[PDB]
């Protein structure tokens, strides 16, 4: 409950990023993340931002077209149909090649290629 | 197994038709209602319902799961519907009435060219909706297509760009074969007239990557002929008899690699045909 | 209506994979199963291993299912695949060397028998197993080793391409997703700002997820990880993101 | 071996 005449000093928030580094290191992850949710909901002004665009290749609001489809049971993104992470409709940001959350995630626990075929990366173990 | 499901009609029943991976079941009929029924493990249960089309109705077919759950029925009312759903519930989407003559035949496009429907009405013209998106459709007219009007269509299987054929034939036994130029008009190709009177249902059987394309047919007067053809692009389509019955025949159907053809007619009955090693079609059962 | 072919009463047709479905008047829709009488089956398909690691493997593997099953053809054809596959014959640049395996009777002959036969008999199944599995100077020479350097025609990929994708769609009809990707793998023809993660920070390259209102992303498991038990941003956003990501 | 043996 500090105002905002000492909490945005150079020498408190010096304190804070260093807390959540060390945090990082002892791979308490999860620990950083509650303590962001306290920090988010008492001091709003060091809120994040958004990470993710769609920026249609095209022009889609002006070329009419559709996001793709997944690789196994193809329907196409977005339509409808706890285990609700299942279609989230995941992503690969260097095969520019995706599909439905849980779809692959079934597949890839006993290959280690790409779905599509013509392509050559192993999308999960390239992370490690 | 035998797998029964009560139709709880109180009129006749027209056409059935299941779905693309065997869970589903429609029913056409001439109380102007459908009934799907999901069949699973032997059991009859509803899911939806279409308590009207102003008229009874003829022939429905289910189109590609690719592009989600779409229905079609043509029937008599001269109307054409379909039945998006969306949420769990089955709803009228889309209708048009391009026509001023009962629709008489529907029939689901290979998917790769898109989402497309053929509609042979009785009124001598075949109309292709095709899917622009948004919402949106485009209807297409080929006036003046027949003599006595198609009783049926079929599409052909899709080859390697691309170039759309079907064929389809009317009630003036001159079943003909269209064609697609650059840009845009249905242009006629042949017309075969190897037939009696009349021709009700014409099938065109499933690509397999063997160099020759089959077409069935069945006329008025009994007989089911199996068009074969494998000249390439020499287009010599020469006719071979099969059978000839006591009465009119009034459906051809065909298996997913074209091994057994399943004709059924006037006489109340159902028979399964096959192609001998020799070139002759015997029964089965 | 004067083009009135009404008293429609009769119908018989083929409908999923393995199935038949008819009706008739005296009226229940009445269906039958023809899983027999296909030359395919989904229960030797649900079976067939396929690899392009360790050919010899598979051959040795798929030996076994039709015995399991019922089929002989198979057990013997499967067999000669296995032995007419090995790394032995293993064929040599120089074309001076010796003569290709391609060019022994037993070789491409074989395979033109075996896939004419099957295609007598209309059963894509195996046909698209086999064609997977066996898949002024001097200079105009070698152009035309490579050409009979190989066991498969180079002058007929349309078809063997055409049986890839057929076996492709029945395998769909049956309900089977990961067979069709393995199968398919073989055809030759193909089909801003921001870049951190948010749950380790460490960069990500590979598979990863985000909300489209949140913009936070990271690696996969991670997700499965931080929502197996919460409903909110991993940091400090307030997005339910079970109500947002999915649809 | 194979082609004459067993069926
Ligand atoms: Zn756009
Ligand atoms: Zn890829
Ligand atoms: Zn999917
Ligand atoms: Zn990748
Ligand atoms: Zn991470
Ligand atoms: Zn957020
Ligand atoms: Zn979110």
């Amino acid at each position: 409950g500090s105002p905002l005449d000492v909490l945005k000093d150079e020498r408190v928030q010096y304190w804070i990023e260093n807390y959540r580094n060390l945090l990082d290191a002892w791979r308490f992850w999860h620990k950083r993340a509650e303590f962001d949710i306290h920090r988010s909901k008492l001091d709003p002004s060091s809120k994040p931002l958004a990470q993710v665009f769609v920026s249609c290749n095209f022009c889609c609001p002006g070329c009419r077209k559709p996001l793709p489809r997944c690789a196994l049971c193809l329907i196409n993104m977005g339509t409808p149909v706890l285990a609700q992470f299942n279609n989230w409709f995941t992503w690969c940001h260097n095969c520019r090649h995706g599909g439905h959350a849980g779809h692959m995630l079934s597949w890839f626990r006993d290959h280690a290629e790409c779905p599509v075929s013509a392509c050559t990366c192993k999308c999960m173990q390239l992370d490690t | 197994v035998i797998n029964t499901v009560d139709t709880s009609h109180e009129d006749m029943i027209h056409d059935a038709q299941m779905d693309y991976y065997g869970t589903r079941l429609a029913t056409c009929s001439s109380d102007r209602s459908v009934k799907i029924f999901d069949v699973r493990n032997g059991g009859q249960i509803l899911i939806a319902d279409l308590r009207g089309h102003e008229g009874p109705v003829w022939q429905v077919a289910w189109a590609h799961p690719m592009y989600g759950n779409i229905l079609a029925s043509c029937s008599y009312d001269r109307k054409v519907i379909i039945w998006r759903e969306e949420n769990g519930t089955w709803e009228k989407s889309h209708e048009h009435a391009g026509h001023d003559s009962s629709v008489n035949s529907v029939c689901w496009a290979p998917h790769d060219y898109g989402l497309i429907l053929a509609c042979g009405s009785s009124d001598g013209a075949i109309s292709l909706l095709t899917y622009t998106g948004e919402g949106q459709w485009e209807v297409k007219k080929i006036n003046n297509a027949h003599t006595i009007g198609c009783n049926a269509v079929s599409w052909a299987p899709a080859v390697v760009n691309y170039i759309k054929r079907f064929a389809s034939g009317g009630c003036d036994n001159l079943i003909k074969l269209w064609k697609e130029e650059e840009d845009g008009q249905w242009k006629e190709e042949q017309k075969l007239e190897a037939h009696s009177d009349w021709v009700r249902d014409v099938a065109w059987a499933p690509s397999i990557g063997l160099p020759t394309s089959t077409i069935a047919s069945c006329s008025q007067d009994g007989r089911v002929f199996i068009w074969t053809c494998d000249d390439a692009s020499s287009n010599t389509w020469s006719p071979k008899l099969l059978h000839k019955f006591n009465d009119v025949v009034w459906h051809v159907s065909w298996s997913i690699t074209a091994n057994i053809l399943a004709v059924s007619g006037g006489d109340n009955k159902v028979t399964l045909w096959k192609e001998s090693v020799d070139g002759q079609w015997v029964c089965i059962s | 209506d004067a083009n009135i072919p009404f008293p429609r009463t009769s119908g018989a047709r083929f409908c999923g994979a393995g199935y038949l479905v008819y009706f008739t008047r005296p009226g229940k829709v009445i269906i039958q199963d023809i899983a027999c009488l296909l030359p395919v089956h989904k229960s030797l398909g649900e079976l067939y291993i396929l690899n392009v690691n360790d050919i010899q493997e598979t051959c040795q593997k798929n030996a076994a299912s039709a015995l399991l099953v019922g089929r002989k053809d198979l057990v013997q054809v499967w067999s000669l695949a296995t032995v007419a596959t090995d790394l032995c014959l293993g064929p040599k640049s120089d074309p001076d060397l010796e003569t290709p395996w391609a060019r022994h009777p037993f070789g491409r002959q074989l395979l033109e028998s075996l896939l004419a036969h099957y295609c007598r008999l209309r059963d894509v199944q195996t046909l698209a197993m086999l064609c997977s599995v066996f898949e002024d100077p001097r200079e105009r020479e070698r152009d035309q080793h490579d050409k009979n350097k190989r066991l498969l025609d180079p002058a007929n990929t349309q078809q063997f391409d055409d049986f890839k994708k057929c076996y492709g769609e029945i395998l769909y009809r049956w309900g089977l997703r990961e067979k069709r990707a393995e199968v398919l793998k073989f055809v030759s023809c193909p089909p801003g700002f921001t870049f951190q993660c948010a749950i380790c920070h460490v960069a990500v390259r590979g598979s990863s997820n985000f909300c489209l209102t949140c913009g936070h992303g990271g690696h996969t498991s991670h997700m499965m990880e931080w929502f197996r038990t919460q409903e909110v941003c991993p940091t400090g956003c307030g997005c339910h993101c079970l109500l947002e990501s999915t649809f | 071996r194979i082609i004459y043996c067993s069926p």
